[PDB]
Order: structure tokens, then sequence, then C-alpha cells
């Protein structure tokens, strides 16, 4: 759930940095 | 359709490390994407294989755990990319920790989750040509 939340965070940052 | 992308992608990330296993547009920027997404977050992915700890008795469970959490409150493309790269991580530590049959197993899982959990969002949100448009360069 570590591992997944912190894929999530970078996923969501990526989806930001590409907004 | 969905089973195809998983193959060329998994096959791409496995190939670009030394391992061989088992129109055409989306693929290519889904590879430029994964690749840029992984370098984008190299220092964050390092901490990941170090908490993975993969045994076949646990593989299904490890994969389920993460994927469900990743998409619990919703879907966006960044998450979808992160999902593909994670499949790539599993598929590789499989081959590394000598479990190449899993690579076939992980492929089916990724595919069952695309079709039975992510498809709707991709349709309701522009299909994969929507994605390509956005990734471009």
């Amino acid at each position: 759930i570590x591992i997944a939340q912190x894929l999530r965070x970078i996923g969501d940052x990526f989806n930001x940095y590409y907004a | 359709d969905n089973r195809e992308i998983v193959m060329k992608y998994i096959h791409y990330k496995l190939s670009q490390r030394g391992y061989e296993w088992d129109s055409e547009v989306v693929h290519l920027t889904l590879r430029q994407a994964g690749d840029d997404f992984s370098r984008r977050y190299r220092r964050d992915f390092a901490e990941m294989s170090s908490q993975l700890h993969l045994t076949p008795f646990t593989a299904r469970g490890r994969f389920a755990t993460v994927v469900e959490e990743l998409f619990r409150d919703g879907v966006n493309w960044g998450r979808i990319v992160a999902f593909f790269e994670f499949g790539g991580v599993m598929c590789v530590e499989s081959v590394n920790r000598e479990m190449s049959p899993l690579v076939d197993n992980i492929a089916l899982w990724m595919t069952e989750y695309l079709n039975r959990h992510l498809h709707t969002w991709i349709q309701d949100n522009g299909g994969w040509d929507a994605f390509v448009e956005l990734y471009g360069p």
C-alpha cells in the first residue's frame, strides 16, 4: 500500500507537470 | 484493443534489458512515455524494487494490492502510465529472481485489469488517441 501510494503520487505529479 | 499494448510494452521493457519472451501508434509513445516516466522518477523507483519481494505464492496478491490502491479514488493518464511501468517492474524482477513464467502471468493480470477496470475511463475520456495527442514529444 508504501509502494502503491508513493506510484500514485508520482503518477499524479506527472499528470500536474503535463497539465 | 487492449491485450496487444501490454505485450509490445512488456516485451519492449523486457527486451530493453536483455530478455526475450514468449495503426501501430499508441505503442510507441507509450514506450517513450514509460521510459520518460521511469527516468523522471528513477530515485523513486529505486526504493520500489527494494520493497517488492516477489514470490509466486504472493505475486497475484502483490499485484492486486498495488493496482487497487493506485486506482482507488480514480483514474488519470499519469496513473495509467505508472501502472504499465509497474507491470514492467514485476515482469523484470520475475526474470531476475528467476520466475519468467510469471511474466506470462503478470501479462494476463495487466490485461484483465485494463479491460475490466480501466477501459471505461479511457473510452469516456477520448480513447488512446487522446493520450498520444497529450504526450506528443
